[PDB]
């Protein structure tokens, strides 16, 4: 249309950056809680067909062995936001022999929101925003760390933020649920029990991602069987 | 049209049409036969403006030289309704500083207040077709 | 302004407007009658309207500034019970680019949230956020900036 | 720059922009064009609106190479900047085959540079049509490059202004065996039907190619083959 | 209409409106007054303070775009100084090149057509800036440019860019400037822009003045303090 | 800039491309151009537009181009972009559908990115086994029997696919063929010599020989074929 | 309307409204306050949460050793600006072995953020900016707009509500110059207390204050580190 | 360079042009693939069979290597460019590797490539669906699907083009275990599906099966033919 | 004067064949309100134009329109000021870059030329608009002798006995279109003062020597200059007593 | 509004005033000329020189940006109430 990509609202927004910040509630649930034990994420997979393989709906990614992240809106969108940050990190530990701190990846992948535009840019320079919403969580020097990006280049740390088509309800209830002396397994557990309340199917251990960053240990996708387990709690 | 030039001939009775937008009228109303001359009353030049200005100041109150030769060459564009606005607005300047007489300053500011108030006048340049 | 077409036009308008334009300045110099005139679009106005035989005087309305939107607010704040702590010089500093209409309407909407509060006096955050409803910005969740 | 196309597909599937181009051609001053069969003639009405235009300053019959002449109906500022091309693009031949540049060779590389600007970003197409005369293998040519970039083989054409019925006077009064001299006879005349006010030595440009090459006849000259036509 | 919303669309009467509105921004600023005396030219900005909490210096509409020539704006102040730099880099590159001083003919000459250069296509915008660039030397003498926002430059003995700008004119015309000097039009740029500020409108203006002549040595700097406020209480003296 | 850019590469909300298909229009209204496949040969019959009696003859062919010593083709939609086309297509050369897959690889090109328009041109590819190619403004090329591309090309297709017997067919009953269609498709009830171009491609002594049918060649064609439709009326 | 859809279309009142709209985006952000006295510089910014589970967005960022900025509007055109503003800092330092001078770097960014503002296709940097710094000349509070107009400011507030901030740093202007640093520091926590609606304070979790001195660095104080300052202040009327 | 923003977030949050792509395969033809056992078997709807169109030259069935194979429903000439590149980058990743593509590799490729075209200047987004069935290095068989938008999930079995939901509806209902017990009845399976939607019947259904350790092989229009009639003649028996 | 899309905002062409954004451009050489007339001698060509200082705070000696292109051609320009400033520092560089690389001074009609080869390519690209401004170059060649040629916003040009172009174009046209017809090779004064009577007759000033500048070039001395008041004053006393 | 006038309290509905109530404009021609002048009769009876009466306007619009700045105004239309979709 007439308008740009980069051009601002009367009211000082961003039109690209708004937009896109309205594919996220289209996309599917997530919620990522920090604990002192670790950090979780959970996302509902959202399969729409019996035939489809629920193990190629990839959600939750190995940012690093210490950092994962959970991504919900433009599935499409996040790949290349996520490959970089798999690359940002390799690139701090090539150069500085450690591990990028989790602020410090989410920092760098938000500078890649806003790096679109239409004229005067890199021919590899992209067009519209990532209409994609990231949950960074891991485990750094400040011990387990939860992070949330938003197409806007936006991220602030969260004690325990709900992203997706129910974003609103989960925070909700995620501030009724979460206190800052909790265990992970209570995170594992109450994180579930809101997503089977606001998921369309019936919850079980094929249609969600469980992920989790312990101090010490790696990040660990959970498996089916490890699902199960804490599925037949509530 | 038919009375200015028609079937029966106009004897003794002459015609004058005044407009300031002659590209609207009808070709056969600016047919020569009907509008014989079309006299073009165009904006005043140098030495015009100089004598329309000295037409509308000339019963005005004034001491001191007035040189007329400066407002004329600020009063390029100036119709005579400006010449005389600006002898109006000096005037007007001169009851605003309670004086019974303009000077030449006065006269200076009201052609260059009136040359500002021109700038909200669109085309005027229109000729016939 | 009058235009040339070959289709259609406004000629009876410009009839009309033709003759007040020989009442203005015409054939019979009228002296007598002092005529006002008031336009939001002076671009569109026909040259012949704006003449300085017609219209000797064209005065632009400028948009108030800091001092005069004070003023405004002041105007039409005396038959209103307002607390004896409104910073008229703030509120002004608050309506960057807000006409006359709009400083009226900041009193205006002022009482409404007072009312809308039950107080009997208006006090300086009932100006405040009559401002914001008198800028009418659209609802936006810009809370993620800075 | 603008990178998109300014010339697009009507929904009737026609490159309007290229036919307002074509319109700019018919509103150009006539330029007839000739075959005979020793030669070519190209010849224009060079009508100036006033004495105070020096006539023999610009040149609407301009040589391209020793051979090659155009003459074009159109925009006049449009036609030199594709005989600056054709001069550029004959000698871009030249260098490389040290070889006069064919006729049929030099219109398809001009008409190529006319399609460019149909299709090309941020750009109008020209509006002139080219008529090119040569002489090659010891046969005359004459061709036509519109302003969408084809290019037509014509044995006598006209174009421009009243170019329809100049194409007709052409069809009833050409004959492959005409010889030049009276290939610039129809040549003259097929000007003379559109052409208004009378024709001088100076208000009518005309060119002709044959063995010796092209050359642009002098006002002289024209006023000798003028003569016969009264 | 859409015959206003690109630099390269004339309208159908020949003007380019993005130009003239690029013009208006400049008659929405603060007046600026320079008079090319005898022996120089002297700069005078009526400086508006917006605010009380900005410092003495802040907003700065006299530049030095090279040692002997200044620079006094009206308009927009990012583009003002956008420009400003343009013209310390045209006098830069013109002495690592010819190896003097700019003519300020040159100067006023050099960036009047990067200033034009924006107002011919649309992927730029015209500078919504007019400023006035004055220099003295023993050679080429004072001399006095100003450069509008379409890229016209003409030479003046007194010029007056701003919203009272006319004002301001009607004044500079009273000066006998070809024959005063320096010390003396000083005090007379303090009059005229105190007495072309608007009291009852937008106030708490501050007087901005510089100067390059003959008792600069060629070189142009900010009048000294002792001198201003000398000016200014005869400025205000002037008010009654 | 994004005021005056048409966007032609950009997808309809219906999902179209809407400058392909206005292209595709353009091939409508252009010359007929006919291609029929035969056992020992492969014809391209074009309808010629330039019929102008003041047109000069000095190409050896109006909408045949010979691409290489293998393979030929035939133009119909806009004749400058044509011109650029078969230029590319001599450049690039080769097997037959690799040649038009490198053509319809630009051809695409146009239509996804560049914001320029695409070609309007629609080609038919003959050469040498034997094999007919169409290509459209899209960059979408098939392989074909029997095709015709430009005015009344559906009625043209229609009519060969009622009488074109696959497999059996040589050149002569091609020839005849295209004749035979040819006739329906223009609107002139005789079909003259001067208003229609053929040319054959066959394989003679392990060489491809690409020729273009003299006129007295083809009005053998169109008398041959005039008297044979003269034979079906002495039925009725 | 039609003059408001890009950067390069003037209106015929003389305005730019992308530019215009992008001052708005600074009116968005949280309040920030910066002031400045003879020896010292302080920022004092109010940081926003978006849910009570989420950190407060940080504010205050270092630029230099001697040179801080506290940023009001797009959080992402923010950290643009400030890489641009830690680049050159550092690159003065890497020729000239010195300080990059305040007033100096100002007008960098004010000339870097006027080139979007100008071509075809680009927009104004939609982030306010308050630079507090010290060098041979002393300390000095800037504020960046948008519209790459930069003031050299003795106290400034930028943000949203931020103008009742504003009426009082113009009303205890006069005792900025003489008064300590712990005054200076609660005349800018009481400046930012204006723009708090009534039922809020200001506490630990939404206060970040950062200081540059003749002989200190530029420090960030946060929650723990902010519990110094804010003890002192009573409590507002 | 047309350096121009074609595809953007509308108000809502939507990507129009994704969803134009998107509309463009569902003017395509029905392609149906099914993932069996040992045996991957990808049926695609032909469109208005004609006797004068070399069946050579138009075949939505194309292989990308050896042991992967596509099909796809949309825009013929996009999907032709897909299919190249796609080739290109199997025969990069087996000379760094040395090890032949796995389908979920070529299948991110093309996913990724496919979404690059939904953020990039001048691009507009490929309006083809993707069927890629193939099998890895350890014989499992693999299919996987792509929209324009980029976004790859393994099916069982799947089906895009115009009839789509259709064939999909009846393919949730009839996969299952013993349906895929061996590869004459996963062959009926696809060709069961396509008779959903296919109205005339054989003659408009292309069928080509790639088995483990096997190159993939298009099945005639004979072998069809009987495996049809087979279809028809358990019909009668269920009656 | 139909119109189809963006034919009357950018360079393309309209339904009948026309650019309006050409056209356009030229009524921008109306807008600076002043008039030049350039005539053709037998051994001299003179450019003259009014030159209007509207108040005493202008410094006169710079509201020039003639401009010294090269020490053997010069021009005046009439239109947008910023504009043919545009164009004279264009030719200039032309007519140095031409000295430089083909050895020898530039013809006026080569000059021209290639000014109206460049402003034809802004008739051509919708990126750029036509400079509003039109340059009447004069100079004496060294066999074709003296030559004017004026230089259109769209990239038209031609040779000139007598040519003008401002606002009062057509008026003088016609006063030197009259002249040409008596068919007298002028002298120096002779074609001075034709070319001041011609601006005198259509504006009716009755010129000072203050309000027009003459630019000549002779073959005697084929250099242009600008002719001082003084010497502007000795044609119109000259002018007056005859 | 002179029939609303007759009443103590009255309330006018303008459904849809993006009909009328459309930016004014001069595109050489009579373009809207009409339409402009009856937006401009609504506007002079909402705030002129005459008080309005006890009449409290309502306007609904899918298109404010086509809204003449004056009947934009407050005086005429003081409140505006934006229908967002909901949440």
């Amino acid at each position: 249309y007439d308008r740009g990509v980069n051009t601002f609202s009367p009211e000082g927004r961003l039109f690209q950056v708004e937009y896109a910040i309205e594919a996220i509630k289209l996309g599917s649930t997530a919620i990522g809680i920090q604990t002192s034990e670790g950090v979780c994420l959970a996302v509902e997979k959202r399969i729409t067909s019996p035939l489809m393989e629920p193990s190629s709906i990839e959600k939750i990614v190995e940012i690093d062995a210490h950092i994962g992240c959970a991504m919900s809106g433009l599935i499409a969108d996040a790949k290349t936001l996520i490959d970089k940050a798999r690359v940002e990190t390799q690139n701090h530990w090539f150069t500085y022999n450690e591990t990028m701190t989790v602020e410090s990846v989410t920092q760098a992948v938000s500078n890649l929101a806003l790096q679109f535009g239409e004229e005067d840019a890199d021919p590899g320079a992209m067009s519209r925003p990532f209409g994609v919403a990231l949950l960074f969580g891991g485990v750094d020097e400040k011990g387990p760390q939860l992070f949330h990006m938003d197409p806007s280049g936006t991220f602030v740390q969260c004690d325990a933020r709900a992203i997706g088509s129910a974003s609103e309800g989960a925070q909700s209830s995620l501030q009724e649920v979460y206190h800052k002396s909790m265990t992970l397994k209570e995170a594992i557990k109450s994180s579930l029990i809101i997503l089977k309340q606001v998921m369309e199917e019936k919850l079980n251990a094929t249609n969600i991602e469980l992920a989790t960053v312990q101090p010490g240990q790696n990040f660990h996708m959970f498996t089916k069987e490890e699902l199960e387990e804490v599925i037949k709690d509530i | 049209l038919n009375q200015m030039d028609g079937f029966d001939t106009l004897h003794r009775v002459k015609m004058i049409m005044a407009t300031n937008r002659p590209d609207t009228l009808d070709p056969a109303l600016l047919r020569p036969g009907r509008l014989d001359r079309k006299i073009h009353i165009d904006l005043p030049n140098e030495q015009a403006r100089l004598d329309i200005l000295k037409i509308h100041a000339g019963p005005i109150t004034k001491h001191g030289e007035i040189d007329y030769e400066a407002i004329v060459k600020l009063s390029d564009g100036f119709n005579g309704a400006d010449l005389r606005n600006v002898c109006t607005e000096a005037g007007m300047f001169a009851i605003r500083a309670d004086h019974d007489f303009v000077v030449q300053e006065d006269f200076m500011k009201a052609v260059r207040k009136v040359a500002d108030s021109k700038k909200l006048e669109s085309k005027l340049d229109y000729k016939p077709v | 302004k009058r235009f040339d077409s070959e289709k259609a036009g406004d000629r009876e308008v410009q009839r009309t407007m033709l003759e007040l334009l020989n009442q203005l300045d015409g054939f019979q110099p009228n002296t007598q009658v002092k005529v006002i005139a008031a336009t939001n679009r002076v671009d569109i106005l026909d040259p012949a309207l704006l003449r300085s035989g017609r219209l000797d005087r064209k005065i632009e309305f400028p948009m108030p500034n800091e001092e005069a939107r004070a003023r405004i607010m002041q105007i039409h704040s005396r038959k209103m019970n307002v607390s004896p702590d409104v910073n008229y010089e703030e509120l002004a500093r608050c309506t960057d680019d807000f006409n006359g209409a709009q400083c009226k309407a900041v009193c205006v909407e002022a009482g409404m949230i007072a009312l809308r509060r039950g107080a009997t006096e208006l006090t300086h955050e009932d100006y405040m956020e009559g401002i914001l409803e008198v800028q009418a910005k659209k609802k936006a969740n810009l809370q993620y900036y800075a | 720059g603008y990178s998109f196309s300014l010339t697009t597909f009507s929904p009737s599937g026609k490159l309007v922009q290229i036919e307002y181009a074509l319109a700019a051609v018919a509103g150009g001053a006539p330029s007839v064009g000739i075959k005979a069969a020793n030669g070519v003639v190209l010849a224009t009405e060079k009508k100036q609106k006033s004495i105070l235009y020096d006539e023999r300053s610009v040149h609407k019959v301009e040589p391209i190479t020793k051979h090659i002449g155009l003459v074009y109906s159109g925009m006049g500022p449009d036609y030199r900047v594709l005989v600056h091309r054709a001069r550029k693009l004959a000698q871009q031949y030249y260098l490389v085959y040290q070889e006069p540049i064919p006729t049929a060779q030099l219109v398809q590389r001009v008409a190529s540079v006319m399609q460019e600007y149909t299709q090309s970003g941020g750009v109008r197409p020209f509006g002139v049509s080219l008529l090119i005369c040569g002489w090659n293998e010891g046969r005359p040519y004459l061709f036509q490059s519109d302003p969408s970039g084809a290019y037509f083989a014509w044995k006598a054409t006209a174009m421009g202004k009243n170019y329809v019925n100049g194409k007709t006077f052409l069809e009833k009064r050409y004959n492959e065996d005409l010889e030049l001299e009276d290939a610039i006879h129809t040549a003259i005349l097929t000007l003379k039907e559109s052409f208004e006010g009378q024709m001088t030595e100076d208000n009518i440009e005309v060119g002709i190619c044959n063995e010796a090459g092209f050359r642009r006849l002098t006002p002289t000259e024209v006023k000798d083959y003028l003569a016969a036509i009264a | 209409t859409g015959y206003d919303l690109s630099a390269s669309t004339f309208s159908p009467d020949g003007r380019v409106f993005q130009v003239e509105y690029a013009m208006k921004a400049v008659e929405n600023s603060s007046t600026a007054i320079g008079i090319r005396c005898k022996d120089g030219v002297v700069f005078g900005v009526e400086k508006l303070v917006l605010s009380k909490l900005y410092e003495e210096g802040s907003n700065k509409r006299l530049f030095n775009v090279d040692r002997h020539v200044g620079m006094a704006v009206a308009g927009l102040l990012a583009d003002a100084r956008s420009l400003a730099d343009i013209a310390r880099e045209e006098a830069s590159n013109f002495r690592s090149n010819f190896g003097y001083n700019i003519p300020l003919k040159h100067l006023a000459d050099r960036v009047a057509m990067y200033v034009h250069a924006y107002t011919l296509y649309s992927a730029v915008r015209p500078f919504g800036c007019s400023f006035m660039l004055g220099s003295y030397s023993v050679n080429d003498g004072a001399q006095l440019y100003m450069i509008d926002p379409s890229g016209v430059s003409y030479g003046y003995w007194g010029c007056a860019i701003g919203k009272a700008r006319q004002a301001a004119k009607t004044e500079i015309e009273k000066l006998q400037m070809k024959e005063m000097t320096c010390r003396d039009i000083v005090k007379e740029v303090a009059k005229i822009i105190y007495i072309v500020h608007d009291e009852v409108k937008d106030k708490a203006f501050e007087l901005e003045l510089s100067w390059v002549g003959e008792l600069t040595n060629g070189r142009h700097e900010i009048v000294p303090k002792d001198i201003r406020e000398e000016a200014e209480k005869y400025a205000k003296e002037s008010l009654k | 800039s994004r005021r005056y850019d048409s966007r032609t590469t950009i997808f309809s909300p219906e999902g179209r491309l809407y400058q392909v298909e206005y292209a595709m229009e353009a091939i409508g209204h252009a010359g007929t151009c006919l291609g029929i496949l035969a056992n020992d040969g492969v014809l391209l019959a074009a309808e010629r537009r330039n019929i102008h009696k003041l047109l000069d003859e000095v190409f050896f062919s109006e909408k045949i181009y010979k691409l290489n010593e293998d393979m030929a083709c035939s133009v119909a939609g806009i004749t400058s972009d044509a011109n650029v086309l078969t230029n590319e297509l001599r450049l690039i050369a080769i097997p037959c559908e690799q040649l038009v897959t490198a053509l319809c690889d630009i051809k695409q090109a146009y239509t996804q990115f560049g914001g320029k328009r695409p070609f309007g041109v629609s080609l038919l590819y003959i050469g040498w086994g034997f094999q007919l190619y169409q290509s459209d403004p899209s960059g979408n090329y098939g392989g074909w029997k029997a095709t015709c591309i430009g005015n009344n090309s559906a009625a043209a297709v229609s009519m060969l696919k009622q009488d074109y017997k696959e497999g059996e067919m040589t050149l002569k009953s091609a020839l005849a063929l295209a004749i035979k269609v040819l006739n329906k498709t223009m609107d002139v009830s005789k079909l003259s010599a001067e208003k229609v171009e053929i040319a054959t491609l066959t394989r003679e002594n392990g060489k491809t020989v690409i020729r273009v049918l003299k006129q007295k060649e083809v009005e053998q064609l169109i008398k041959k074929h005039e008297e044979e439709e003269a034979k079906a009326e002495r039925e009725k | 309307n039609q003059y408001d859809n890009d950067v390069t279309v003037w209106s015929p009142q003389g305005r730019i409204h992308q530019i215009e709209y992008a001052m708005e985006a600074v009116k968005q952000g949280s309040a920030t306050v910066g002031l400045k006295s003879k020896t010292h510089a302080v920022l004092v910014a109010l940081k926003r949460a978006q849910s009570e589970l989420a950190a407060h967005q940080k504010k205050i960022l270092h630029v230099d050793n001697h040179i801080g900025i506290s940023i009001a509007g797009l959080t992402a055109d923010a950290r643009l600006l400030c890489n641009f503003m830690r680049q050159e800092c550092l690159d003065s330092r890497f020729v000239f072995d010195r300080p990059l001078p305040v007033s100096r770097l100002v007008s960098l960014i004010g000339s870097k953020t006027q080139i979007p503002t100008q071509r075809y296709g680009r927009r104004p940097y939609g982030v306010g900016l308050l630079i507090a710094g010290y060098d041979d000349m002393g300390p000095h509070i800037f504020q960046t707009c948008p519209s790459a107009n930069y003031f050299d400011c003795r106290a400034m507030s930028i943000g949203a509500r931020s103008q009742s901030a504003r009426t009082y740093l113009e009303r205890h202007m006069s005792e900025f110059m003489e008064c300590n640093l712990n005054e200076l520091v609660k005349h800018g926590l009481r400046a930012l207390r204006e723009t708090l609606p009534a039922e809020q304070d200001l506490t630990t979790k939404n206060v970040s204050i950062g200081i540059v001195g003749k002989d200190l660095e530029f420090t960030i104080y946060d929650d723990d580190d902010v519990s110094p300052f804010l003890e002192g202040l009573e409590e507002r009327p | 360079s047309y350096d121009r923003a074609i595809t953007v977030f509308s108000p809502d949050g939507h990507l129009f042009q994704v969803e134009y792509a998107q509309e463009a395969v569902k003017k395509g033809s029905t392609a149906v693939g099914v993932r069996g056992r040992d045996i991957v078997v990808l049926g695609v709807e032909k469109k208005s069979v004609a006797k004068l169109q070399d069946e050579r030259t138009v075949r939505k069935i194309c292989a990308l290597d050896d042991n992967v194979c596509m099909a796809f429903a949309g825009l013929t000439a996009d999907a032709r460019i897909v299919i190249n590149r796609a080739r290109v980058e199997c025969q990069s990743h087996r000379l760094t590797v040395e090890d032949p593509v796995t389908v979920e590799y070529i299948t991110r490729y093309i996913a990724s490539l496919k979404q690059r075209y939904t953020q990039s200047n001048g691009r507009r987004p490929f309006g083809i669906s993707a069927l890629i069935v193939g099998f890895d290095f350890d014989g499992t068989p693999r299919l996987y699907q792509t929209d324009p938008s980029g976004t790859y999930h393994a099916w069982k079995a799947n089906a895009i083009g115009r009839g789509a939901k259709s064939v999909r509806e009846f393919l949730e209902k009839n996969y299952t275990d013993e349906a895929i017990e061996t590869d004459d009845l996963t062959i009926k399976l696809v060709i069961k599906a396509l008779l959903e939607v296919v109205q005339s019947g054989g003659k408009n259904i292309e069928l080509a099966v790639m088995r483990r350790d096997q190159s993939l092989k298009i099945l005639n229009p004979e072998e069809i033919e009987k495996y049809v009639a087979e279809i028809e003649k358990e019909k009668e028996e269920n009656e | 004067g139909s119109s189809a899309g963006f034919d009357r905002h950018i360079t393309i062409f309209s339904p009948e064949g026309r650019l309006y954004q050409v056209e356009y451009a030229f009524k921008a050489i109306n807008q600076g309100g002043l008039t030049s007339v350039a005539v053709r001698g037998k051994d001299c060509a003179v450019i003259v134009t009014q030159k209007k200082v509207p108040d005493k705070l202008l410094d006169s000696s710079t509201v020039t329109h003639l401009f010294k292109i090269t020490e053997n051609i010069g021009c005046v320009m009439t239109g947008m000021t910023a504009d043919s400033r545009s164009q004279v520092q264009r030719a200039r560089y032309e007519a140095a870059n031409w000295k430089y690389k083909y050895g020898y001074e530039i013809p006026v009609d080569m000059l021209c030329k290639r000014i109206a080869d460049i402003s034809q390519v802004y008739t051509q690209n919708a990126e750029m608009r036509p400079l509003g401004c039109c340059m009447i170059l004069i100079g004496i060649d060294e066999e074709q002798g003296p030559q004017v040629y004026k230089c259109d916003p769209a990239g038209y040009y031609c040779g000139f006995k007598a040519t003008a172009a401002g606002v009062k174009q057509t008026e003088s046209t016609s006063f030197l279109e009259k002249k040409v017809k008596k068919k007298f090779d002028w002298t120096f004064e002779q074609t001075v003062e034709t070319a001041i009577t011609c601006l005198s007759t259509v504006l009716s000033i009755d010129f000072k020597p203050s309000e027009i500048e003459v630019g000549v070039v002779t073959v005697e001395n084929p250099k242009f200059r600008i002719l001082t008041e003084a010497e502007i004053d000795a044609h119109l006393v000259a002018l007056a007593e005859r | 509004f002179e029939m609303a006038r007759t009443k103590k309290a009255c309330l006018i509905f303008f459904d849809e005033i993006d009909a009328i109530g459309g930016a004014r404009f001069d595109d050489g021609a009579g373009g809207d000329n009409e339409v402009q002048r009856t937006m401009l009769e609504l506007i002079n009876q909402l705030d002129g020189f005459d008080p309005r009466g006890n009449i409290k306007v309502l306007m609904a619009t899918n298109r404010p940006d086509t809204l003449d700045p004056a009947l934009m105004r407050p005086g005429r239309l003081d409140r505006k109430i934006e229908f967002s979709l909901p949440d």
